[PDB]
């Protein structure tokens, strides 16, 4: 990325986070 | 030293006092499916004596105009003994085998049989373009007899067939010739009622011939399967 | 000068390239990020989240009434219920799942599911199912004797209403594809049948039909890759007001 | 033992050979091993230092070619009174390797190959008077076997949503992309000894897994009041490549795409019952040195 | 920016650049590698695996009757059998073999070649044959006395049915060339002849008739280069179907 | 290779390894 | 990406260029090197070899009889013999030789160059010459008081039969031009004569007409620069089977 | 030199051994 803008870089494809207890167990207990 | 052989697999046991050294298959031997390679996540089967064991197919009588015999596995074993029914009873299967192929004669006798094993041996047709149906290529238990043995009945060459998992039956020689197969696929395991996998072929590259008397001279396999595993339980079809 | 040469592909435009462009505004400050609720990072965690099958997808079921199977008290025993396609990409009761509109993007997959019945009925309603899958090669099966043979689960109702049925992964290689022949051997599934184990045993005051609601997520050993555009969505001409965005 | 093969194997020298008991040039094919005898234990040898290097033919760059897999000429023009069966603009191909019998053969040596395709597109172009040879862009559309293929050239499923689309001129260097190992298996087949189905009325040889998809080919441009001819060729590249289980070559003429049919040539060479061509004894030498 | 200027060669295609290009489908995963039995990573371990020769390649002799050469007993001493022309360009005995097909994908080859008879007679069959390499530069030899002035190898018929003669790599420089005059001197290697060392005595109830089948590998010496198409296979029309993928 | 998948390098042409015994001595002794 | 922009020459070929081309024939192995007797690694090693002038380039003068002079015994004293041109870009003694066809691939020189001379009459003939470098400026001197006063040997005949005129750099810059005017004071190099210092003397039995063969090469201190084409071959229409290489 | 083969390299400009005495001195003594 030789552009000046940090939103000019190529796509983000290492994201490898995941939770899927907030949308499979929304429960409190 | 290389010419005895016993092998015993199961309650079975095949005794010869002429063999060669034994073929084992791409120097591999079999085994069962490790954990890293598993796709299947149910517990298999595996039934080891039930099924581990020699199943002898019905002998060929070699005569003169001979072209060749062909068995495709496993399904010339998907109707015999506990194989059988495990194959029918399961979607999966995966399984080595231990061919042994019988045929002797007098010392009066000439004649070679190329005994060969053919992974994945789509065949082909003569002076047609339609492709094979189910019932030229699914022979069961009895198989199949080469159309073109000089081409393998696929376009390709006999000549060169022995890049291939192979032995010979030179009657002056030996009467007996063995091949260990390993498992053979892309795949780990596999629809058994729909994909062979190995092609065991017997041919008569040099006829039979002799000018004493003339006895039937059979051909007769007998394959063991080896460490067979089933997953996919259901009912038969 | 540095000596260089153009290589095929120079100057093409591939739709999935990953490269950096130019910026529009130049020292642009975008807006803070904030906290908000329920992020996704990867869709396999939508994937994962139950919702309903259409078993009842026949004429005479009209809106949500293809939602639910009403089962009722019968004189015969072992008797068949209902039965789910497993037929993922070809038209069945799994296209309008969460599980089913994700993978749609998508060519192969892999991984377990899990089918969830929750039994509506009333409190004084009892009763027992055998809810199977069959791994494929034959038929559907027809009797209760032929597809027990099979993965089963068996389900008394009560104070728990819901069972799952883990379909397991049972397949030759690693990955199944979203094929059109639902005949292939690389991708049936298989089938999911629903029996009377018992019967539906109902008092006189409660209603003498009863529904199940058949729900379907993945499991987390699930995958998916190859992507393609959905079937799910299509045009032939311009959306309304389309014109307007021009004028 | 499996060991690293940089150059070809040295020779050592050899004496007179008297000994009892070994017959290094005796041999058992029976056993279906290839003999094991020596030039050492044959002739008498020297020492020769043998640099020859073996790197040529790699299974890599034994099929790291750049082959011919497609090629279709198709009627670029206005076509509102034309045909059900033409390429109204654009074009369809479902992805084999097995139309051009160069790139089908040196395949066909093996059972199974696990590659990356690198393909290349080679658009052509030839007015259908002369006027000059316009640079058009066109749309090569990946479309998975599973989705929907385009039945217009101003269809809507050229939109590319997920679909993989390259767009290129012709004008341009040819466009180039890489189509990754796509098997659900861990090797395509190249050969099936199987049935596509679970019922007994499926196609012989053709596994599902080893086909990659679909090219969908479009012209971009709308149509100018001449007509064109413009010729597509693509071309395969086979990279990172694993092979296994090495088969027969094929001696026969290939029949179809789609099976392993053979007839042969009418006489020899290559024919059904003569591969070779004939000589008039196996006593006769057909280049003799007079 | 760079300053940059482009060289001859600029958006070329060559067939065997070697370039890395645009993924298709990004964050791909493939499918796991699995241990497949008979791995090829070098052609030359393919060449070393023993082929039968046509060395019948005449008329009356159909299909499988050329793979085998039939010996008789003789009234006459010292009688030539068969020979083999060793032009592998040109189209004789040792195209259709392993060694010869994958020969043919390249234009250069070295290295000694390994020719392998097994005798196919009955047990109670003896006999002595001798097998004789000649190297280029004269007539193929027609008596004993003059074949066996070069490489031979003299063969009783016994407990082990096969001999190997070793073909000598024996040329001016390093390789050959496939080229299609069978005379040059880059390219011509020489003869092999067989003669009756003895005779096949054979008694009255086995087969007068016996059979050699002739094998011919390469050795692990042996190298190939210089890349070009097979002349093995060729086409002037579509194949069938090929068409329907258009379609 | 600056593209961020690994498939999209060039060919791998350093792959010197051989075993001719398992196709010209696949004999057990 | 980079941002780039194109220089001035870009996409030129220029036949003198220096860069590095894609393999047409990748993994290819050439054939090892040998030792072979007589390398050349630069051109002025050749340059270096003496190499005969053809001083009797005159008419009558037939095939090899230009390769030498003929001289005979004179009864005046002081008598010129021959002359040599030292141009060697016009057609002269000098153009057929190793220093002069290797030069006239270029179009500056520099250095020194040695002429030798071998008496090839009898033993019993007896004699002394004069050979006279004469530097630029002047007409070439024909009398034997002129010529001396410039660089002479003086050589008589005997048991070593020839000697060196070192013909020595005497220029006023570096380097001289090969021009087509020979008469430029940046390519005229001056003139070499021979005279009688004595006289021939021969027996009546002895040849009375002896040869003179003249050698030319050049010194270790010899520079060439700025290659050319040379002027030394041409053609208007096509070879003889030139044709046949396109058929 | 990006390319993987040797002989694909530039012109190799920097051989400055010379003999001339293979060519000039070939006698023995």
């Amino acid at each position: 990325n030789f552009y000046k803008d940090s939103y000019a870089a190529s796509a983000s494809k290492q994201d490898f986070s995941q939770d899927p207890s907030k949308f499979t167990e929304p429960v409190v207990e | 030293s290389d010419r005895v052989l016993q092998l015993k697999l199961g309650n079975s046991a095949i005794v010869t006092q002429e063999a060669a050294n034994y073929c084992c298959a791409y120097g591999e031997w079999p085994n069962y499916l490790p954990d890293h390679e598993a796709v299947a996540i149910d517990k298999p089967t595996q039934p080891e004596t039930a099924t581990d064991r020699f199943y002898t197919l019905k002998s060929v009588k070699w005569e003169a105009g001979s072209t060749g015999w062909w068995w495709k596995l496993p399904d010339a074993l998907n109707n015999i003994g506990m194989f059988g029914q495990n194959v029918q009873h399961h979607y999966l299967y995966r399984s080595g085998f231990l061919i042994h192929v019988q045929c002797n004669a007098t010392r009066f006798h000439q004649g070679a049989l190329l005994v060969v094993a053919i992974p994945e041996h789509q065949r082909g047709a003569h002076n047609t373009n339609t492709s094979p149906g189910f019932d030229d290529i699914m022979k069961g238990e009895e198989g199949g007899t080469f159309n073109h043995p000089y081409v393998l009945d696929d376009g390709t060459s006999l000549a060169c067939a022995t890049i291939f998992p192979h032995q010979w039956i030179n009657l002056r020689t030996n009467n007996s010739a063995t091949i260990v197969l390993p498992w053979m696929n892309a795949a780990p395991m596999d629809f058994p009622l729909r994909h062979n996998q190995w092609t065991l072929a017997i041919i008569p590259v040099v006829p039979l011939g002799t000018r004493t008397m003339s006895s039937m001279v059979p051909i007769t396999v007998s394959i063991a399967p080896m460490c067979c595993e089933f997953n996919g339980l259901r009912h038969a079809i | 000068g540095v000596p260089t040469y153009l290589l095929p592909g120079s100057g093409q435009f591939l739709t999935t390239d990953d490269h950096s462009s130019a910026p529009v505004l130049p020292c642009f400050n975008p807006t803070p990020e904030m906290h908000i609720p329920g992020q996704v990072r990867n869709m396999l965690e939508v994937v994962q989240v139950e919702s309903m099958m259409e078993i009842n997808n026949t004429e005479s079921a009209v809106g949500m009434e293809r939602l639910k199977v009403d089962i009722s008290a019968l004189t015969d025993v072992d008797q068949l219920l209902f039965n789910i396609p497993l037929d993922i990409q070809l038209d069945g009761p799994l296209r309008n799942t969460l599980v089913g509109n994700i993978s749609r993007y998508y060519t192969h997959w892999s991984g377990s599911l899990e089918m969830t019945f929750m039994f509506c009925g009333s409190f004084m309603a009892t009763g027992k199912l055998i809810l199977c899958y069959t791994p494929p090669g034959g038929s559907c099966p027809t009797t209760r004797e032929t597809a027990m043979l099979g993965t089963h689960i068996v389900w008394d109702f009560g104070l728990q209403s819901s069972v799952t049925l883990i379909i397991p992964w049972i397949s030759g290689s690693h990955y199944r594809m979203f094929n059109n022949d639902a005949k292939s051997t690389n991708a049936n599934v298989g089938y999911v049948t629903c029996f009377m184990q018992t019967n539906l045993i109902v008092p006189s005051e409660s209603s003498d039909t009863c529904s199940l609601i058949g729900f379907i997520a993945a499991k987390d050993d699930f995958s998916l890759r190859l992507m393609r555009d959905s079937p799910d969505i299509g045009q032939i001409d311009h959306l309304h007001a389309a014109e307007a965005a021009y004028q | 033992i499996e060991s690293i093969i940089k150059t070809a194997t040295d020779t050592v020298k050899s004496e007179i050979n008297a000994e009892l008991g070994v017959v290094p040039s005796l041999n058992a094919v029976e056993t279906g091993a290839t003999s094991n005898t020596e030039p050492e234990e044959a002739i008498q040898t020297r020492t020769v230092i043998n640099q020859h290097g073996v790197s040529e033919t790699l299974v890599e760059n034994f099929l790291s070619r750049a082959a011919l897999v497609s090629k279709r000429s198709f009627e670029y023009k206005d076509h509102t009174s034309s045909a059900a069966q033409t390429d109204k603009n654009f074009f369809k191909w479902t992805i084999n390797t097995r139309s051009f019998v160069q790139l089908r053969r040196k395949l066909e040596l093996f059972t199974y190959l696990r590659f990356d395709a690198e393909i290349t597109i080679l658009t052509t172009v030839a007015v259908n008077t002369y006027m000059g040879l316009p640079n058009l862009t066109l749309q090569a559309m990946f479309v998975p076997t599973g989705a929907l293929t385009p039945e217009k050239q101003d269809s809507f499923h050229w939109q590319s949503g997920s679909n993989a689309s390259v767009f290129f001129k012709i004008s341009d260097p040819p466009a180039r992309m890489t189509i990754p190992f796509m098997c659900i298996n861990s090797a395509y087949s190249v050969f099936y000894d199987g049935f596509a189905g679970f019922e007994k009325s499926g196609l012989y040889g053709i596994n599902p897994a080893d086909t990659i998809g679909n090219l969908c080919v479009r012209i971009v441009n709308e149509h100018q009041p001449v007509g064109f001819t413009v010729t597509v060729r693509v071309y395969m590249k086979p990279k990172h490549i694993k092979a296994w289980a090495p088969r027969p070559p094929r001696t026969l003429p290939y029949m179809s795409i789609a099976n392993a049919n053979y007839k042969g040539k009418k006489r020899a060479p290559n024919a059904l019952n003569a591969i070779i061509g004939n000589r008039d004894s196996v006593k006769t030498m057909p280049h003799n040195i007079v």
